[PDB]
């Protein structure tokens, strides 16, 4: 099942458009696909 | 018709030139040139920036209780999705008993809290941190530092002009007529960091801000750091630079917001995507809209927040302003306290020699001179100047247009 | 009459303008307008600056006897009202023994003192506390530094140009030609603080200024700290910048007094000041006047110097010089020793390991370029450019006065 | 002939005025005057400096071997001219039994080595020092970093836009706009200093470079140090400054070399004279030349080098470049580890509490503004303006020459 | 009794025209009113 | 005997035209002779 934007993508699955990003500070989480 | 053809040759020319130069120097007009005019003045008065200062640790432990343990307790890592300790779980000797007391859930009945509350509350409190406060000689003290919520928690800032308060002046350079504090930064009311998130921090200390009272800070970005254990001088030079609005420049000068400011723009831009993305508003943030939870912080707010400033840049555009006022600055620290004052500290504010080493900092900001620099974008042709230089001629020449005709 | 009025239209029209703009251009020259003319300069020789540097530590209890502890020691606040340690009285170990033994007032028999000579003798030596000097790769040594006093002590200046010695010159930017010095800032001859007083302090380490020569310290407030137990980088931009005497601006150039300078100024108004409202001047003052007191300073010196510099800005106006250097710097630390090189030079100054992290320092100060800038006041409209644009054609206009007459 | 007179007077008067004003803005042309236009831009892209930083350690005992203990072991001062072990050698519990294992010379058989390799393998390696990175908020890795040889050792240079890659740009002034590296600076793989040396050193950390990526560090000479357990935020001004070539200016545009730079012709000064002087070049140096050796080192190469940049000012004479950037900066540190945050950091990268204070530091570089300055020589008078001030003229009064013939 | 100028003015009382004021560095001291 | 360009120097004895000079971050050596 996909992963919505804003969502905790730890051992990963992102929903349609989003890519899993790993955040500086904190835990990586799905948000949008960036040029 | 040798001089015959020279009387018209350069009679022809005349007009030739005439309108040649004419014509450029009012096309040199069209292209709306500027000159930039930098200037050093040295007044006998400045206007103290705002001073805004951030602790670092986001709330005391000291004054955390088990309610806001369980909605936040997850957002600080002190916690499971089963509201339990990680095996990622490192934490003090004595806090393990103190921790689990405020940690039985067994029993639980749980009570509403805010997040803006809850830093309120939780936040440090400059009544505590603040040892000492000098301006220009003049004792201050907590009265004069209005709060202001940032991303870091309870912040203070210092020199506000706010709240139709007065904004402080300088009759001189040098350390004694600037500002003068000391902090105990109060690690031992610092929360455990048992793994990463964006509200909780490996570094110890405080961060500053030194901005115009017009410019709100953005202390995540645009702040410099202050250890503990130092004294730390802090050497300001005000330069003060000015743009125009087009043709001439690409600056808004825009009081439609009180006064425009990049921070300014800067912030309601992510208030906007804060509430329109996470349906919340965030506590530091303005406007009438709701506050976010800690459900809400971790699973919409803190990320998007974040995608915000670092990843997308198609968002905001925050345009170029006029009235500018920046402050350069030149820092320096010395141990504190030396190995001769440490018990004595150790003594007047009753703790531990090895503590005041970590938790006491002295900070010093002040102006170097009373001189202070600008830099000026001034309209270099104006229709005035056109008049100046074509007019005169242009109506000299349309004279001599009518005795001509006869 | 139509081309016979216009005729008479534009002639009458040439002298509208004519004394028009010529009156203009007049009344611009008579507002004494000037412009400020920014020019960076890459030469192949600096002139090296003065570096003033202070220790925070006044005088080496090392070096302090019973007699000095009777006068002075209510100034440092080692003493009471009765010549006796205070319940705030916090010190070391072996410090009680070693105290006492010089405290003992039972049979005491005083003989006089001066603190000119008392911080002479007391104040730190330059021979002890430098471990190395280098300038440009050339090793240099106690010798180089005069002395200046401060209100710090006995104070160092490096590169004085003063007692008619040359000032020194830099052939290159970098690190290897600039100066790099090593000091033992000397804890253990530090003195006790038992309460707060101006001539104690919580900070350990020292105070530098970078100065012309031409311009004497004021290291209390244009100085910059440098902690022990780090290198620290100084990398130095010369800015140098000048202004006009009126009408144009508002400069004094006066080598009335040898050459003028704020700190300049600045000094003799609290020497002027502390002489008349103490009846007596500061060691760190010049002038033929007494000198202070234990007493003295307590009770008139210390406090009304505080009260002149931070409080009252009525009485110095001290006005803006012409000529005028100004040198920025950017700082940076590391850590010394590092933990490999830590027992080679507890061994090599025979002190301990834990000693050489709080003692040691070695300051880096140097030029990134050879380029300095500068920023001119210079006149816009002068004698010579009124006639160059008025008056040429004033001439004219006066020639064709004649033959009107006529 | 009084108005007969006047006539001629002001006739001949005008064209008195006329050649001589002619002549000498004419002459004002030959000067090549110049003036420097000073602008300030805010765009919203910043293309991003190249870093250089290299840790003060040269090599990691943990990485040298019995044989590179031979040849360079006297050149590290771990030697004696016996191949032995000073009076002067102070060194820890655990590295004796450790350090002559590999110190037994007792039927030693040898084999080659060559320092540029030595430095490869044995210097610090970024796969270990770089805990984590990140520019503009996306996680980079190692793989950015190109490796640079200085004099330090192993070095590297991140944004390097070297190895045709691209050169990365910043959309937003701040923190998360800019590049955030951790360190561990591996005291424990710190090699002994028994002594002075060039290859040894006091100090524990790093040392910076902030460069245009067309400018090759010199990180010896103009480089800012970095303290490990500290944050250190360095929050930088682009300062972009331009020069012109004779007549008018000193400078030199020289792609001829692929552009000049000065620390660029400074290098290959050191390398032609150390090749020249030594027989050798250094392993930092470029060209086609052989490597140095221990003995070459300490015998010619080091000694040399050193009377080259610190002593000898007569050799190099390196041009002042036309097209010149530079990065204004301003630092701030604060602790790292908050004694909160110890426990979690000495779990996850397995060390002791102890050991993050010494060995972690955490290096912010960033943008304060989108805006960057320029400082630009320009041509005063051009043949353009010549013309179009005398030429004009000249062409006119050219004109009333022939009919005057007449 | 009135405490003059330049004296310390400490668990305070001061002479006509001075105010009682805390210096920084040290002990509070009597000086002269300030606007 | 003399110590040419670029010897250790130390416990002294230059080849002619040389003046040993003690470096900064390391031992002296016999260097050029300078202005
Ligand atoms: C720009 O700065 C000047 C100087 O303070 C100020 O008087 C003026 O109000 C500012 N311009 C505008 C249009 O706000
Ligand atoms: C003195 O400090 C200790 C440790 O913080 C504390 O227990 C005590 O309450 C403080 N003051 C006193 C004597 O009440
Ligand atoms: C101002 O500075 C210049 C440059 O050093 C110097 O030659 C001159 O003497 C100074 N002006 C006066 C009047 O002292
Ligand atoms: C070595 O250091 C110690 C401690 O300062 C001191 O007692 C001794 O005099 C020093 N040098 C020697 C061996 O005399
Ligand atoms: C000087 O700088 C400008 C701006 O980047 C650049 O376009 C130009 O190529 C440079 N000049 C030369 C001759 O290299
Ligand atoms: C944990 O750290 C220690 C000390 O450096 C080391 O012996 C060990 O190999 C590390 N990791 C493990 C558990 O292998």
């Amino acid at each position: 099942d996909c992963i919505p934007k804003w969502k905790g993508c730890v051992n990963r699955d992102c929903c349609e458009g989003l890519e899993c990003w790993k955040r500086r500070r904190s835990f990586e989480v799905c948000v949008p696909k960036t040029p | 018709s040798l001089k015959r053809v020279v009387w018209a040759l350069c009679f022809m020319g005349s007009l030739a030139l005439l309108a040649l130069v004419c014509t450029n120097r009012i096309q040199y007009y069209f292209l709306y040139p500027h000159v930039t005019k930098l200037d050093e003045v040295a007044a006998t008065r400045l206007t103290f920036p705002a001073v805004t200062f951030c602790n670092l640790n986001e709330f005391r432990f000291s004054r955390v209780t088990k309610n806001d343990l369980y909605h936040a307790g997850e957002l600080l890592a002190l916690l499971n999705n089963r509201y339990e300790i990680p095996d990622t779980q490192t934490a003090d000797e004595k806090q393990l008993e103190i921790l689990q007391d405020k940690a039985n859930f067994r029993n639980f009945k749980p009570k509403p809290f805010n997040m803006l509350e809850f830093y309120d509350r939780a936040g440090h409190d400059i009544r505590e941190m603040l040892l000492s406060c000098f301006f220009r000689g003049e004792q201050c003290s907590p009265e004069d530092f209005k709060v202001v919520f940032t991303r870091y928690g309870k912040c203070y800032t210092f020199n506000a002009g706010q709240d139709g308060k007065p904004r402080l002046i300088t009759m001189k350079g040098g350390t004694g007529n600037g500002l003068e504090i000391m902090l105990d930064i109060q690690q031992d009311e610092y929360l455990p960091v048992w793994g990463e998130t964006d509200e909780t921090s490996f570094e110890a200390g405080i961060k500053v801000q030194i901005h115009s009272q017009d410019e709100p800070p953005l202390i995540d970005q645009l702040g410099f750091g202050v250890a503990p254990g130092f004294q730390t001088f802090v050497s300001c030079q005000e330069q003060r630079l000015i743009y125009l609005p087009p043709p001439w420049g690409d600056c808004k000068a825009t009081t439609g917001d009180d006064t425009y400011s990049i921070t300014a723009c800067r912030i309601d831009c992510e208030t906007r995507y804060l509430v329109e993305n996470c349906n919340c508003r965030m506590v530091h943030m303005p406007g009438d809209a709701p506050y976010c939870t800690p459900e809400q912080y971790k699973e919409c707010a803190d990320p998007a927040l974040d995608f915000l400033v670092e990843k997308d840049n198609e968002y905001c555009v925050c345009e170029m302003p006029c009235n500018v006022t920046r402050y350069g600055k030149e820092l320096s620290m010395v141990k504190i306290p030396s190995k001769a004052s440490a018990k004595y500290l150790a003594k007047k504010y009753n703790k531990s020699e090895q503590y005041i080493g970590e938790n006491i900092l002295v900070l010093d900001i002040f102006f170097e001179a009373l001189n202070y620099e600008t830099i000026e974008q001034k309209k270099a042709y104006e229709v005035a100047g056109l008049l100046g230089d074509i007019g005169g001629q242009m109506g000299l020449f349309i004279g001599a247009s009518i005795l001509t005709v006869l």
